[PDB]
RNA sequence: CGCGGGGUGGAGCAGCCGGUAGCUCGUCGGGCUCAUAACCCGAAGGUCGUCGGUUCAAAUCCGGCCCCCGCAACCA
RNA sequence: AAGAUCUCUCAGGAUCGCUGGAGUUGAUUAAUAUAAUUUUACCAGGUAGAGAUAAUGAUUAGAGGACAGGGCCUUGACCUAUUCUCAAACUCCCAAUAGGUAAAAAGGGCGAAAUAACUCAAUUUGUAUUUCACUCAUAUUAAAUAAAAUAACUCCAAGUGGGC
RNA sequence: AGAACAGAAAUCUCUUGUAGACUAAAAGGGGAAAAGCUUGUUUGAUUUCUAUUUUCAGAACAAGUAGAAAACGUGAAAGCGU
RNA sequence: GACUCGUUCAUACUACAGUGGAUACACCAGAUCCCAUCAGAACUCUGAAGUUAAGCACUGUAAGGCUUGGCUAGUACUGAGGUGGGAGACCGCUCGGGAACACCAGGUGAUGAGUCAG
């Protein structure tokens, strides 16, 4: 038999709309949602990180029956307000975006005065849990960078440590969140071929950013963030259908 | 003859059509209290905590809640006596009951009515009274626009 | 020989056709079915006559075969082989069982209730009475009492003779070969 | 216009069928010929194969090059001498099928077809 | 008609203890001898009752039909 | 009562059921408890039915199309839309009947204050409990109807277990 | 629908594929970002205890379910594992 | 105008077309480092040169499906009653309850929370 048939269409059961779009796992999502039933009136916070091919999006979401209520929100293109104009997909940007969302959340609570988080890298803060982010997990992924930034920001997101370098290494993480690895690759690329360097990092040059400057700019930005958070109708179709059938016969 | 746990459930524990696979998370999020009435209605996907045949579609009070379990006191007829039996069921199988929700709505409307009646100083009768009393009534159809009917003949 | 069939005048017990469970069935006597001008279209004859159940007759495979063969011969002798179509409308499927614990398989019946056509003949208007007589002869080889009917359908399609002419006249009915589609104003041409 | 014709994959494949010395030698030869480390069959290992990409695939085709119904409907093709391989063409934007965030199907009037492949074969 | 054992070369047994089916006689080709056997050398030949099933693999294990032999019909 | 469970058990026994006595509790306030009953809400269903153009197993015909058989032609299979009759151990859909929860005072409303070693970032952030409040029909009863306490409950025991 | 040996079946590729596969074994249920298949890390197939559910006397045994007290195993965490 | 988290889980599906790209999404470019393989295809990381050609959104189609409604049909079926009928098989009547397929007509979604450029 041919593949596509009326019985097959009638029988076929659709998958959920967001899963069709590609966004939601559901199996992870329900576990992320569901509180212990006897522990009623407490709703598990999701720290949402979705990595778009242009900038990363960090949200605090709280699940409710008519859908998730969004408490805090940060996008990388807010970092522009904090003087960061390029590198929006970057590990360093993700850390900052995470730090910014946490700071905005803390400001909203007013809990910022109680918990500032730790200024600069090597009673209790609110607990929240990292979203699925639909990514195959890796050391140094941007979701982990955002979680680290959010934690350093102030959140108590519980986590393992081997999705950062040194499976722990603090220096490699520090270089990653600074953007030192980008800087070294820029210098290396300039050494290799300067046309190839310019053709690659076009935006950074327009902005007037050298490799040296990136770590300093990120440090200034972190301090700044901390300081300052058609359709037709049936009658019409009948008329049109009649005319096209007649017309095609009359023409041909 | 044999009498194992799922004995005689081929039709009963079948899926309904177009309802196959795991069901929405937002079913599980539903909030339950001690002393709620709750229906026991079972999706067939999740196999742990599945109650016995008799308790399907039954209703009873929640007396205990656990991590993903709910204790429900359900009545069972055992020959010459009904007794209350402690059916442990899952978040998956609990449905919030609706008889209580009619009582709640009824109470709410009655309370507003009671407030109004007290404010106006005139008695009311709450009672969900009889069906059967009909007042006198009029037909205004034109006298030759009425439908004339007769029996139906054969093939 | 076999059981005397008088007992199976009554309809009783659950339906027992062949199954994955059963195995070992004896074959039908009637595997022949229909006769006449086999591939003839509905437009190529005009009437239909019908032999109709009226006892709650089980109908043996042999009875169905015997009635049909007799009918067919009477039709061929009288009205000629190519001038009708003789249709065996009923299909036996129900397997009896017997002993000399569960019975061992015995012959096939159909367990047919009242008001169902068993046999039918399609022909020209000229030979419908002849066809009715062939069915009357056939009835003498069917258990109990039956009834006979001749329809004002065009035949082998549900439409009336008058309906057939009207639809045909305005081209609304197309034959797919006996079977006919009534055009419902859809799809490509 | 925006559209393109482009190689996706070339595959070297040999089901040797003796499952030892010739197969082991063959896989090493295939690795020597094109750098990529081989991948291997099962048994009822009976076969050795590897994927070849882009510029490198074109080089293998170029040595290969020197029936017109050899092409598939999707414009893919192969041949042997002796030693043998097969080529699959797919234009850019094929990624949508694989792309984990938003996996989906390419348009039918954007799929490669026979005609574009045949023109490409004449072109080269 | 109720129980249990058995169907592999032309014939009769092995394998039949799951993959690779053996032996003898018989058949066939060549020798030896007035002549013919006996005798010697060498080969060919199995579709594994039949219909369906398991298993990575069935002639074998798993059923239902078809034949073949063995039991059984007693107190009434 | 001739149902039931276990039994070297099947002509038996034990223990359950149904029965009686005796007591106590409840009752006397036309009621509340209560009920082989309905009502109005509210569910849970897949048997009867119905289906083969929804799946499985069947199953009779032709028609329209691009691998095989017969002797360039024809027959098939095969694809595609149809067509006849179908199933205890098949199911798209699907009854009646039977079943369950519901209809407020030892309680429920909305408030305050207390208690924790539970609970969250968070000693009111909830949870639950407790003390104080304010107040819900019943002066015909938050749907009926009821020789509704002749109801409960405890004790002690019988007969019975071949039924039709 | 294509590709040496290579054919009806061998492997490889592209397209199409609501499960028509598979789920140790029966038959029936359930199962597609799995409950199938591949891979990684492992031994919770752990110790102690209830409330129970099934059979039903609502005894036993046996099988379960929902928890609790431990010690851990796994995962990025939520979690999940008796 | 655009996007994120969602919700209901086909009015949301499927199939073939057409229409749209300020900001955005995506397609696209690269592989030093984290990473991942047979393969930078995917995944990971880093880019921003181009583009609506696709993805995606919107719409169309005698579309198919799904979905409501009518009509099938008070037909089929069925509870209770009857010293009702029928040789039986079965069939009426009294009190009641009451379908399904086909067919025909309509429809082809709505929505919570947050964000960016109006």
């Amino acid at each position: 038999k041919v593949v596509k048939n009326k019985a097959y269409f009638k029988r076929y059961q659709v998958k959920y709309r967001r899963r069709r779009e590609g966004k939601t796992d559901y199996r992870a999502r329900k576990a992320l949602i569901l509180q212990d039933k006897n522990k009623y009136n407490a709703q598990k916070l999701r720290f949402v990180v979705r990595k778009t091919n242009s900038q990363v999006i960090c949200q605090i979401a709280c699940a409710h029956i008519e859908g998730d209520k969004i408490l805090a929100e940060a996008k990388s293109k807010e970092l522009i307000r904090y003087g960061i104009p390029v590198g929006l997909k970057n590990y360093a940007a993700a850390y900052a975006t995470g730090l910014l969302c946490a700071r905005r959340f803390l400001k909203s609570l007013n809990l910022d005065t109680q918990f500032l988080g730790v200024e600069k890298v090597t009673r209790k803060p609110i607990k929240a849990f990292l979203d699925v982010g639909i990514t195959r997990t890796t050391t140094g992924n941007r979701v982990f960078a955002a979680l680290k930034g959010a934690c350093d920001g102030g959140l108590n997101i519980p986590h393992g440590n081997n999705r950062f370098p040194g499976s722990f290494n603090p220096e490699q993480l520090r270089k990653n969140i600074l953007g030192i690895h980008v800087a070294e690759y820029m210098k290396t690329l300039q050494e290799e071929d300067n046309d190839k360097y310019k053709t690659h990092f076009n935006d950074y040059l327009k902005n007037n950013i050298g490799a040296d400057d990136i770590e300093q700019m990120y440090l200034n930005a972190h301090e700044k963030i901390r300081q300052n958070p058609k359709k037709l109708n049936a009658k019409l179709r009948k008329k049109r259908v009649k005319e096209k059938l007649a017309l095609y016969v009359e023409l041909q | 003859k044999s009498r194992g746990k799922r004995s005689g459930t081929r039709y009963k524990f079948s899926k309904k059509f177009r309802k196959h696979g795991e069901c929405t998370a937002n079913k599980y999020l539903e909030k339950l209290n001690y002393g709620d009435y709750v229906d026991i209605v079972c999706d067939s996907t999740q196999q742990k905590g599945m109650p016995f045949n008799y308790y399907h579609g039954k209703t009873g009070k929640i007396f205990h809640i656990t991590k993903r379990g709910v204790g429900v006191l359900v009545n069972k007829r055992v020959k010459h006596r009904i007794e209350q039996k402690k059916v442990c069921v899952r978040i998956e199988h609990v449905r919030k009951s609706r008889c209580n929700e009619d009582f709640l709505l009824r109470k709410i409307k009655n309370a507003e009515l009671i407030k109004e009646a007290k404010l106006k100083n005139e008695h009311i009768n709450i009672k969900r009274k009889t069906e059967g009393p009909k007042p006198a009534a009029m037909i205004k159809v034109p006298p030759s626009k009425i439908i004339t009917i007769e029996p139906l003949p054969f093939y | 020989g076999r059981r005397p069939a008088r007992c199976y005048r009554y309809c009783k017990n659950k339906p027992y056709p062949k199954s994955r469970y059963c195995r070992g069935v004896p074959d039908p006597k009637i595997r022949i079915y229909d006769m006449g001008r086999k591939k003839a279209d509905v437009n190529e004859f005009s009437g239909v006559v019908h032999l109709v159940s009226y006892e709650y007759e089980q109908i043996s495979s042999e009875a169905l075969e015997a009635a049909r063969i007799s009918a067919n011969k009477y039709m061929i002798t009288n009205c000629g082989k190519d001038n009708f179509h003789l249709r065996v409308r009923i299909h036996p499927f129900h397997v009896l069982r017997i002993n000399k614990a569960f019975g061992k398989p015995n012959g096939v019946v159909a367990r047919v209730d009242i008001g169902q056509v068993l046999l039918s003949i399609r022909t020209k208007e000229n030979f419908v009475s002849k066809a009715c007589e062939a069915l009357r002869r056939a009835k003498y080889k069917f258990p109990g009492r039956q009834k006979v009917f001749v329809s004002n359908k065009w035949g082998f399609t549900p439409f009336s003779k008058d309906e057939y002419q009207q639809y045909k006249k305005k081209g609304r009915i197309i034959s797919d070969g006996v079977s006919c589609k009534f055009i419902r104003e859809k799809g490509p041409l | 216009v925006m559209r393109e014709i482009k190689v996706n994959k070339l595959v070297l494949n040999i089901c040797v069928g003796e499952s030892g010395d010739r197969l082991t030698r063959a896989a090493r030869v295939l690795e020597q010929l094109t750098e990529q480390k081989p991948i291997f069959g099962k048994c009822r290992k009976i076969s050795c194969f590897v994927t070849v990409r882009g510029k490198k695939a074109l080089e293998i085709l170029e040595k290969g090059l020197k029936r017109r119904k050899n092409f598939s409907d999707t414009g893919n093709f192969g041949f042997g001498i002796g030693m043998d391989f097969y080529v699959h063409l797919s234009r850019s934007g094929y990624r949508v099928t694989r792309r984990t965030r938003r996996r989906s199907k390419i348009s039918k009037t954007h799929k490669v077809t026979k005609e574009d492949a045949m023109k490409w074969f004449q072109t080269k």
